[PDB]
């Protein structure tokens, strides 16, 4: 089963358990073998394993970690995966100099839009998007990764789970406690990356859920129920709330262009209902002299 | 989301032409019956009230069933084990609180150990070659309940009471795809409470007419009129309850 394969490396530990780079001894070809362990205990075979393994057989698309084979072995599950050189993290940690060129960043906005607009019309949300996930190649691709904390969604949605996306990246209505979230919580997400990438450094890095969420009343101003019907009598709203202006976005990221700034105000909408969609967005101005440069 | 409805309505019915479990599996299993996955198809619908699963847990459990059953014979003595390895999987991938695997072996009466729970779980898996993401009745009638106007709590839940009842008789609903037998148990739904049709707008949605899902309606129609001497009666008590406001009580219409 793994006779194939010889390990390089371990990677990193992802969302369950331990990833590592590989080679096919046969083709030579270069995997990532994400490793989970079993025990006639541990509830067999976890439910983050079962959602990432359903859903990422389903969504072949080029901007969308391909998942090649699942080995069960007797105590062990292997996912072999297409390996990636390299995330965006450690990518925009390297490019600190200089900066990340705005054609690059528009090609990598523009793939994962792609991705995710993909898995938004396959009933997928992703729930984890930070650049830790986002891997790159040499290329000039990029590609959404971890999808273990994804789920199935149905039209119109549930209540999912609560506590959900990582801090830094996570959106209001889920702050709020919300009932329903759906597509529009990567969107937000993928706001605030390509925020980042344009500034080198988080825009809202909160280290709790209220300082999350006065972090983003700052900078978009404290919502009230002109710009959001129904925000005032959301779960975790507190009428104690203080009331920030909302900041010119010339400011919040100044290098963005007419355009870029336009586009990522509609991904930071506050309501989910007007907040752009991934396909929708595809189309926007700003892309319009998309290409595909290769960064390194 | 109206930008994705279409997307994954046009989605899902790519995807349930392919996990159609075979028509005739019961014909050729040599054990069990019919009225053998009634009564396991009426258990689960207990389990799933004893724990508050979703109903999307139920149905999507019995989808892992019937497509476990097309390809792999079972004996009578494990075809609870079967439908328990299924109820947990569809837990994990549906629930936000999954029940644990104690809890499922708690409710075989200990007839099965959770080392085999496990076993049958990760061969179950093998089989449905982990496509796990099935389409459903339900998922259907949660769609199609958005172009009724105006909204009508008495009509979703009988719709919901009809498409539930249709995995308990493996006989004739197999034949039927879920987004048909979705149509007809809206369609009934809505007759018997609001005396109106099958919208326009869902014939522009879906391309069932009306009468292209009279084959299936004729069959939901009598499973309806005939559901209170039916030997499995749980989903019936289910449907009482305020939850889902009595419909189940909810007399039956003419034709
Ligand atoms: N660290 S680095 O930037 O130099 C770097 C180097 C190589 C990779 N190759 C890789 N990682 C993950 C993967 C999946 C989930 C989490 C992680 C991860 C990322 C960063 C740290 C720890 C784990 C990687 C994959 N999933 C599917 N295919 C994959 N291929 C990622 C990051």
């Amino acid at each position: 089963s793994m006779e194939n394969f010889q390990k390089v490396e371990k990677i990193g530990e992802g969302t369950y358990g331990v990833v590592y780079k590989a080679r096919n001894k046969l083709t030579g070809e270069v995997v990532a073998l994400k490793k989970i362990r079993l025990d006639t205990e541990t509830e067999g075979v976890p439910s983050t394993a079962i959602r990432e393994i359903s859903l990422l057989k389903e969504l072949n698309h080029p901007n969308i970690v391909k998942l090649l084979d699942v080995i069960h072995t007797e105590n062990k599950l292997y996912l072999v995966f297409e390996f990636l050189h390299q995330d965006l993290k450690k990518f925009m940690d390297a490019s600190a100099l200089t900066g990340i060129p705005l054609p690059l960043i528009k090609s990598y906005l523009f793939q994962l839009l792609q991705g995710l607009a993909f898995c938004h019309s396959h009933r997928v949300l992703h729930r984890d998007l930070k650049p830790q996930n986002l891997l790159i190649n040499t290329e000039g691709a990029i590609k959404l990764a971890d999808f273990g904390l994804a789920r199935a969604f149905g039209v119109p949605v549930r209540t999912y789970t609560h506590e959900v996306v990582t801090l830094w990246y996570r959106a209001p209505e889920i702050l709020l406690g919300c009932k329903y979230y759906s597509t529009a919580v990567d969107i937000w997400s993928l706001g605030c990356i390509f925020a980042e990438m344009v500034t080198r450094r988080a825009l809202f890095p909160g280290d709790s859920e209220i300082d999350q969420l006065f972090r983003i009343f700052r900078t978009l101003g404290t919502p009230d129920e002109v710009v959001w019907p129904g925000v005032t009598s959301m779960p975790d709203y507190k009428p104690s709330f203080p009331k920030w202006a909302r900041q010119d976005f010339s400011k919040v990221v100044p290098p963005l262009d007419e355009d870029g700034r336009s586009l990522l105000s509609q991904m930071l909408h506050y309501d989910p209902n007007k907040r752009i969609s991934a396909k929708a967005a595809l189309a926007h101005p700003f892309f319009q002299d998309v290409t595909k440069p290769v960064p390194h | 989301v109206p930008d994705y409805h279409e997307d994954i309505h046009t989605y899902l019915r790519e995807m349930e032409v392919k996990c159609k479990p075979k028509v005739g599996y019961m014909k050729k299993q040599p054990d069990i019956t019919n009225s053998m996955r009634a009564i396991l198809v009426d258990w689960l619908v207990e389990v799933g009230e004893e724990y508050k699963l979703q109903n999307e847990t139920l149905h999507l459990a019995v989808n892992y069933i019937d497509r476990f059953l097309s390809s792999m014979s079972v004996l009578r003595g494990k075809l609870q084990l079967v439908g328990t390895a299924a109820m947990l999987l569809a837990s994990k991938f549906e629930e936000i609180y999954p029940p644990e695997v104690a809890e499922f072996v708690y409710i075989t009466d200990d007839t099965y150990t959770k080392k085999q729970v496990l076993r049958m779980e990760h061969l179950v898996l093998k089989v449905l070659t982990f496509d796990l993401a099935a389409p459903t009745v339900n998922q259907f009638l949660t769609q199609y309940f958005l172009h009724q106007q105006p909204a009508n709590c008495k009509v979703e839940s009988l719709a919901m009471f009809l498409g539930e009842l249709s995995l308990i008789d493996a006989d004739p609903y197999l034949k039927y795809l879920p987004s048909v037998i979705a149509g007809a148990a809206f369609h009934l739904a809505l007759y018997t409470v609001t005396g109106q049709s099958w919208p326009e707008s869902l014939i522009r949605k879906t391309g069932y007419t009306l009468e292209s899902l009279k084959p299936c309606l004729m069959d939901l129609h009598q499973t309806y009129l005939k559901a209170p001497q039916h030997a499995q009666q749980s989903i019936r008590e289910k449907y009482k309850n305020s939850k889902y406001h009595g419909v189940s009580l909810l007399n039956p219409p003419e034709t």
